[PDB]
């Protein structure tokens, strides 16, 4: 069995989705996990009364919300559970992973239990006959074309560069790190009630987060920048809402490099990069200065690889060329390499049959990834 | 409209409707970035011989 | 097994009753309670002791009309009892409570005490096989057929904006304010005495009635309309008298959009209703001024939505565009509403059973209508 | 100055006021903004048309009771103004603001701007040349002599436990949270609607508000004493009208723990508490689980914190003892804790010197009010 392979973006901060050979995700849509916030009375409502997809692509304030994957992390399977059925929904691909190579994606260091208890969905409830759960920095070693290389990623609440070369295993100088755009547009809720705007709700936070994504830029110096005198840009809400932002907009990002606003001790996921150089050796440092790759939806910002690449000069040795290649789009990018990595035929060797799950599972998982 | 004829409690020259007037990323081209687009067709089938 | 429902709109002022599936409540007349005046002498002269339609036309100051609706809140349960009796009678229903199901309306957040009041009337004096009392602005949905809808309503001496959509229960952005044309007829008998006219009755008051909702609008400026100098159009009285009216006709209901002239901190209903708004959700506000009902016999004026249009503008900001809902028959589009409620057979899990009432009652009652 | 350090008991709902080394803060008064609902055309009135003290602590239904503290927020400014200067007053004053050291309180995460609006009072209409801004819980920490510890405050729109610890800076652990029984009083204002009870004035409400103060409590157990039936003890009105308290007295302050029944997505503090618990550290934990102060108008209920303590029981996990502190002097505890730290040499050192502090704009004690 060879059918179309299915190319699952396991997207924490935009799940997307689609088939191999298709150079485009075809459907994409974020961790929203939405039931109404009232309830109907009359006739006139949709049907489900737990919506995601289009019902909530257009009733953001009516639908109660939640996000199960904590860094990434989902921890109501339940959510993922009705997100698979959407899968083959009548809008979206109404077939079965029996009739399908399923292709699997994943943020490394997550524990056991996630991938075990997503495997155990696809082959019990969902019967998959072969599929396998791939990391998510070689779909951009696709799209880059390299083999050599530091890949950042960007979800939601997850953020760090990956150092690779061919696919070998380097774990150790391979990082992992678990903090993204949730908070910061969490702590742009409390720049909000800093200064008086009232605002509260998850779709209230979408809303946050769309004018985030919008109204958001990154100044290269920090206090320098920081400490200027700020216009306190009006955004005119979608609603028609006037609202100023003030610094606020790239103080909320430096936060991923200032861990101590929130009060977080880390050290600025670039410094995480310098030490994943350490962990790596001279003449491979090297190629990691000349190959670094940034992905994820979050990296999109405004003075965003300027600025830290002016802060890795900050932190960089002596004149060695620091280089980053860009996917144009971050988000589609992932989806593209690991359509690239499903329609590779070599996964053979790399898939997992059902049966061999059955027999082992975590066995088979760790024998597989390694 | 025939209703609106049947009973007596109607007013009528209603307008029903009354509407009011009606008239009718950028980082990509960051200098620093190293931006890379891939044609994945051409990659794949180039690295898709890679038979590993 | 059971009949044929009878789709009763009742209301504050005007009660209005047909059977299913009807186009017209067959049975039209305000809601009063009339009984005799006078010393009844010759023979013939018509015992019953209370009197309602044609012999409350004919015998209109010989009759004392009650009006025990507070706001639509009833006391005289006894005399409701005789009104559904008159209605029960060969005159408009021709049935016993037995023989038909009912179909009734209420409005919102009334004392539940009232509604199981009226229970008791309906399964112990009078015998209901199924029935279900709930919002007339739902039934006005039905007729306008709209889900999504802000629905601005009126009864006679009730106002309610009430900001629905698809049944979605939200009495918190939800609002009614028990005043209306009642006060307003009874502020034009204030305007009586203003000019000196002591009539005061109750009949002298149904003439007060005709001429308010005969002559009467919503002038779109207030003192620009009002400041200057009027005609004092001489009303010709039916009795073959004449009394002229001024600016008064106008200036009346200025007072349902200014409270203070009669001393009330109200509003002005259309600003409760923007406050649903704000009570409601940024993007979906936008919505709400798409999803705008317009109904109530109260509210039928010259440039009264008009006025309300200027209103809104004077209030809601820029990117608002109000859509206007109002037709001919807004009394009537609950009845059509409820009798598109009685063609439906979704009243089988929404009805009102006699037997559950016989055996809770109370929590029986809520749990049948929540 | 060397003289006698003013606190100001910037109350939510009630504000009151007074200075340092007392303990009693010199008058006791609430957020009420009246100004008369008519026009004394009769000579021989009273004047002022501004009421602040017995004025409009007498008569209420006569005048505009206002509130601008939307949740703490005031919104007025000008009336402000007119309230210190009635601290002014001859009962209340009779000083100058040059005269007095003076200490305001204020909520964490409020909008400098507030604090920019009383700069222009205290330094351009009054000229205190000691005066600082604060907080409030810290206050709570001098009265009670803790340093450790999980303030609750209780307002009229605020409430939110503040977990200190020696005074140190947690913002992102301590949780601030604007709600509180004005709602719920206004939500018992709609339970009145329910029960037949036409009030629609904040004088109505101040009555309801005085059986929220004395007639009301928290049932610990939720439903299992909601699903019962009280016999609905009556209250008198002014006049002495006899009015049924009712289930609603346990009933409307379950929304403090139950934030849905408005329908408004929240947790019931407690459980922001245990938020602030999980950004804290597990030993840490303990010693606020041991140090828990309930301040606040508002905590004054019936199994109030013992409701809240079967809470976290159902909350915290095994082997886990807490302890609560509650002063019978909740909202004294912050204004004896003012006069604490107003009588402190090292507090000197904590404001800036009043002309240069002009100068100094505001960002100045913005940064120095943590
Ligand atoms: N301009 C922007 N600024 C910040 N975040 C953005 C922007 N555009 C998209 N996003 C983010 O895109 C992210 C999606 O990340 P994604 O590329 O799907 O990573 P993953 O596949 O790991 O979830 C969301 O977290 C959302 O915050
Ligand atoms: N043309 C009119 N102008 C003003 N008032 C009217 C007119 N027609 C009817 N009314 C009054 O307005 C009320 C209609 O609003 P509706 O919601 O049907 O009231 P109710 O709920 O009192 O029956 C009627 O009770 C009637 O007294
Ligand atoms: N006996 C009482 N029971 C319940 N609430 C009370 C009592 N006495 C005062 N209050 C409440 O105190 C609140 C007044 O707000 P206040 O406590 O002055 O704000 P802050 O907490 O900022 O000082 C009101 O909620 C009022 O109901």
């Amino acid at each position: 069995i060879a059918n179309q392979p299915v190319v699952i973006d396991n997207g924490s901060g935009v799940i997307k989705a689609g088939f191999a050979g298709d150079q485009i995700p075809k459907y994409c849509f974020p961790n929203y996990v939405g039931r109404p916030k009232h309830v109907r009375v009359m006739a006139g409502a949709l049907e489900g009364d737990i919506f995601i997809g289009p019902k909530a692509e257009e009733h953001r304030g009516l639908l109660s919300i939640r996000y199960p994957m904590e860094h990434g992390i989902v921890k109501d399977w339940n959510d993922m559970e009705r997100i698979w059925q959407y899968v083959y929904s009548k809008d979206q691909l109404q077939t079965f992973s029996e009739e399908h190579p399923v292709l699997l994606t994943e943020a490394p260091l997550n524990p056991r239990k996630n991938r075990e208890r997503a495997a155990e969905v696809f082959f019990e409830t969902f019967n998959v006959p072969a599929l396998f759960i791939s990391m998510q920095a070689v779909l951009s070693l696709y799209a880059t074309g390299r083999t050599t290389g530091v890949v950042l990623d960007s979800g939601d609440g997850v953020t760090h560069a990956v150092p690779i070369y061919e696919g070998f295993a380097m774990p150790h100088s391979i990082m992992r790190i678990d903090i993204a755009g949730r908070d910061v547009s969490r702590f742009l809720r409390l720049y909000l009630r800093k200064e008086g705007y009232d605002f509260h709700s998850s779709s209230e936070f979408e809303i946050v987060k769309a004018i985030k994504e919008r109204a958001c830029y990154l100044s290269i110096n920090p206090q320098k920048d920081e400490t200027l005198e700020t216009e306190k840009a009006q955004y005119y809400l979608p609603d028609g809402s006037t609202i100023e932002i003030g610094p606020s907009r790239f103080r909320a990002p430096e936060l991923l490099f200032r861990p101590d606003l929130i009060g977080e001790e880390s050290e600025g996921i670039h410094e995480v990069l310098v030490f994943a150089i350490q962990k790596s050796d001279m003449d491979l440092r090297r190629t990691l200065f000349s190959n670094i790759v940034l992905s994820g939806g979050s990296t999109l910002f405004k003075g965003f690889g300027d600025r830290l690449l002016s802060e890795v000069k900050k932190l960089a040795p002596k004149d060695v060329k620091i280089r980053i290649s860009a996917p144009q789009e971050r988000l589609y990018s992932t989806w593209i390499g690991g359509s690239i990595l499903a329609s590779l035929d070599t996964f053979k060797k790399m898939w997992v049959s059902k049966k061999e799950y059955e027999e082992d599972g975590a066995r088979s998982i760790h024998r597989k990834t390694f | 409209d025939p209703k609106y004829a049947d009973l007596p409690g109607i007013a009528r020259n209603e307008p029903d409707v009354y509407e009011t007037s009606d008239l009718p990323q950028e980082e990509l081209t960051s200098t620093s970035v190293e931006h890379i687009i891939v044609n994945p067709n051409a990659a794949y089938d180039k690295f898709k011989d890679k038979r590993v």
